[PDB]
């Protein structure tokens, strides 16, 4: 299983072809978090003039993919994550996405790896 | 459904099965999709494959720009 | 019940007596977020001095109050409010934790009234 | 022991007594009598053998520091 | 509420579906829509309110330092 | 019989009544023993009273002195 | 509920008067750490003049009183004991015995009292 | 399956290349006590030096291998254990250890084989 990054998924809701073909070619369950979802709903109404169809693609992906809850299980993951790695205010959200997959036994998907270097145990793909 | 178990396979029928303590099952009239990656087995409900999905994302208009994400977002406490 | 805010549970958390006389009086389930709970997990390393205290003290917090998982009942809220008050790339992550209120039906407590006065629904309570 | 990496399947759960259970076809199957932990976050259930493996370990030790 | 701190009785499991459980009389009966946590160790199951005692909490962080 | 859950009472006949998950159930043949202090129920097998016990210990010989005890057992280990 | 100190439990296998009066003025359930059967198991052993009496007196005992099993949650528990308390060698069956108590939510009776003030949160009686 | 003994638990938390060579060449479960996690637990306070590294890489350890619950079939056989080889104060503790390699039938591994071989029906890896 897989576990897409908010920014992958934000390519996939705002049409981006090269993002679409990338998923198709994972082999597994493509799983995504709920704190990606949060930030996916607040993307939504940013731009007005946007709004209508980034509803309308999050709806037909929200249907469609599995949505990991975040859960005491996450959260002990990412109170391992900080033991090793230390406390970075800036990657909250990183961390708490990744902390889902290891609980999960996912690999994460994402255009920033270098963001995820500190997190052992941690399966990851740069796309 | 946000709990954990430890279990042991059984046989039922001539077939393998798992018990779902209460906690973690699933409605008795979810269709699942089953799908194992070497030694770990992810189950959710069927309700459409990915490449459905793509296909339907392709017939439909895209918005005119792709959002700058903000990944930033947790505020600096005082005292923690 | 009562879901406290994260700098209310920081507070708790660290013996303030105005915040432990004002939760003792308190009548109802009173519920932490689990995205206060990350928050706080990320703070026992932000700094060596105190750290001990902070994770000992944290833990035992963590025990006796529930902590509530970030659903997909949340996440619905979160929309509703985002598509309601207008998005808030500051006010994310606090609306996170007043959507879990919402979700449950409880008054979150806060000492940043005004800024979630925004929200249509919620029961507040100013400290 | 299996035949690929992966495989999947479609199916119901069943009634157990009268507890619900999943069957898992050959090619999902785990072995007799092995160990598992299930986790189930939202939508999403995640079963895998309690054993873990002794590699995985020791790769993840091994990204981070030693003691002196 | 309850009339007393202290009641017992006793009794065997029924099942229910066709899980088990336990009858608790109303001396024994925690309220409706009660959460509750449930631990078992060895021959002991231990049952009580999952919201705590936030007078406990306090209680017990009075026991322990607090940060300058 | 070592597990963790949390549950929900629900009404069962005129009676309230609670689940127990197959990890922490106990055999459907054991008569059990329920006792409640404050909020805490405590639940196992039913295997004879205190006074029960003590009357049998106090019908019996007992040792010529109480053993002292050793409680100092844990060795110190090189290194954790 | 009570989970007795190995000490009281040693008193009643070994014949104490005092112990014994005392255990039935207890007004709830009486618990029994299996790290204290460890104990009396061994001391049924140690003088072979006393064992036929010291197996039979424990026998009887283990058939009546429940046992509690050393899990996850109790060493839980003793995690967060030493993460206030720091670590002591030479009191580590006491905590490991406490941390059950603390897990059950019992209250804990014993000889040595002065030994478990470090123990946050555990109620304690002290005979 | 095989149960590590304390001191080889600890030498695979530190990461020494000896026992990270011989551990990884092992097939079967790998299995830890939890005695020892709360020894380990407790040796995280032991010092304040590298306290950190000894905890962050204890949780890991303790994530990915089980921890065997002190219950009632272990109990028994250490009172085999004493009934048959003499009571011990010195080696209780490492006895409730093997103890649990006994009641799992496990090969029991240890860098103190010696202090072992008075056990009825152990199987024993010597380090």
């Amino acid at each position: 299983a897989y576990v897409l990054d908010t920014n992958v998924a934000i390519h996939l809701r705002d049409g981006d072809p090269e993002v679409t073909t990338r998923v198709t070619a994972l082999n597994g369950a493509i799983l995504l978090s709920i704190i990606s979802r949060v930030e996916l709903e607040g993307g939504v109404y940013r731009e007005a003039a946007q709004a209508g169809l980034r509803r309308s693609r999050l709806d037909v992906m929200l249907k469609v993919l599995p949505v990991l809850d975040f859960d005491g299980a996450a959260a002990d993951e990412y109170r391992r994550i900080v033991e090793s790695a230390g406390y970075s205010r800036r990657k909250v959200v990183d961390r708490m996405i990744a902390a889902q997959a290891l609980a999960h036994r996912a690999t994460f998907v994402t255009f920033n790896a270098d963001d995820f270097r500190d997190i052992p145990g941690l399966s990851l793909l740069a796309w | 459904h946000h709990a954990r178990a430890t279990g042991k396979t059984f046989r039922s029928g001539n077939s393998e099965a798992v018990r779902l303590p209460r906690d973690l099952a699933f409605g008795a009239d979810v269709e699942l999709t089953l799908i194992r990656s070497g030694d770990v087995l992810t189950i959710y409900p069927s309700k459409g494959s990915i490449a459905d999905l793509v296909a339907t994302l392709n017939q439909m208009p895209r918005p005119d720009s792709v959002e700058i994400r903000d990944e930033d977002l947790f505020p600096e406490r005082p005292g923690l």
